[PDB]
């Protein structure tokens, strides 16, 4: 293994520097911290998206965050997780090491282009939301939390098949957090303002979310602030006891809810008029307020309406991760050397 | 009331955008 051949160009208003094997650069939009251009690799012969960060190394708090990317994307092997085919920097040394570039397989779209565009049948639910919950499960044995699924996050291509992006990686405490407003739609009642008390099932409220937009092709709450947000969900689950009201309300929003009448629960199935009665249960599994009573990825998967699709002998979990870094405090040049050193030790593929 | 695109009726594709 000697250093591939690199040539240069200019895309997105950098000069990206990337091994020949990579023709045919597209810009196909932003990616978490970075661009992404669509390319053929000669060398496997798939097409690929090639993701350049922005400044990755910019501050400590970016600095780790490209390492905690690096770390992710290495340790994902898994059919609906995004992994990595490579990972290259044109650096000779760390002392020249600047940028990072990640590449893996193309996927054509991501799930707001597809409900934006297209009617989903009840079999295209099915199978979507399989593979989310797959990948999930395997992402939560390895003891990391996704944080932030929505639409966007979930890429697809022309053969219905998806892959989970972009988890693990943003904390709620980072600055100009992008992406804020699309998020709020989807979150966990219980983590919308603080995250002093939540489980991994933060995650499947988010594919509760997902799955009613998928059906219906209507985002389910898409609230304009926390109140609002709040006054949203109870109208569908139902006004909670006072116990859980106050996890997940601030003291404006509970008194903005108990300035109203009391909602009752109500049945989904006289809310997504002519979904499949499967669908509507499974709905009423992830869709509930009680973090310690919403179903996991390994419950939702032996649910009856993926028994076209569930096998507990191939729904795989993680190798162990080491997250002991996450306790770490480091400068810039000290992250740096790490995410280097990561870098030169990647292993491809076999194909 | 959020009827679904394709109501239930007791190999998959998806469109690109572009
Ligand atoms: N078309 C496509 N295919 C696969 C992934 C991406 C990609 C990546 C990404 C991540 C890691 C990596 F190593 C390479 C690329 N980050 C954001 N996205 C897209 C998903 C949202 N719309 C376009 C951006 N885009």
């Amino acid at each position: 293994q000697e250093r591939p051949t690199f040539y240069r160009q200019e895309l997105n208003k950098t000069i990206w520097e990337v091994p020949e094997r990579y023709q045919n650069l597209s810009p196909v939009g932003s990616g978490a911290y970075g661009s992404v251009c669509a390319a053929f690799d000669t060398k496997t012969g798939h097409r690929v998206a090639v993701k350049k960060l922005s400044r990755p190394f910019q501050s400590i708090i970016h600095a780790k965050r490209t390492y905690r990317e690096l770390r992710l994307l290495k340790h994902m092997k898994h059919e609906n997780v995004i992994g990595l085919l490579d990972v290259f920097t044109p650096a000779r040394s760390l002392e020249e090491f600047n940028d990072v570039y990640l590449v893996t397989h193309l996927m054509g779209a991501d799930l707001n282009n597809i409900v934006k565009c297209q009617k989903l049948t009840d079999d295209h639910v099915q199978f979507l939301i399989y593979q989310i919950l797959r990948g999930l499960k395997y992402i939560h044995s390895a003891d990391i939390i996704h944080r932030d699924l929505k639409p966007s996050n979930l890429a697809v291509n022309e053969d219905c098949e998806l892959k989970i992006l972009d988890f693990g990686l943003a904390r709620h405490t980072d600055d100009e957090m992008t992406g804020y407003v699309a998020t709020r739609w989807y979150r966990a009642p219980e983590i919308m303002l603080n995250w002093m008390h939540y489980n991994q099932t933060v995650d499947i409220w988010s594919v509760g979310c997902i799955m009613a937009e998928l059906l219906t092709g209507r985002t389910l709450f898409p609230g304009t602030d926390h109140i609002d947000q709040l006054k949203l969900i109870l109208r569908l689950v139902g006004t909670p006891g006072a116990e859980l009201l106050k996890k997940i309300s601030s003291e404006s929003a509970r008194n903005y809810i108990q300035s109203l009448a009391q909602m009752p629960k109500m049945n989904f199935a006289n809310v997504f008029i002519g979904a499949n009665p499967l669908a509507v249960d499974l709905l009423e599994k992830m869709l509930v307020l009680d973090s310690d009573k919403r179903i996991t990825a390994a419950q939702a998967l032996a649910h009856a309406y993926f028994a076209q699709y569930h096998d507990p002998d191939d729904e795989p979990v993680a190798d162990p991760y080491d997250q002991s870094f996450e306790s770490r405090d480091l400068l810039i040049d000290e992250w740096k050397s790490l995410t280097y050193d990561e870098v030169i030790s990647f292993v491809p593929p076999p194909l | 009331v959020y009827p679904v695109s394709v109501p239930y009726s007791s190999t998959l594709s998806l469109v690109m955008p572009s």
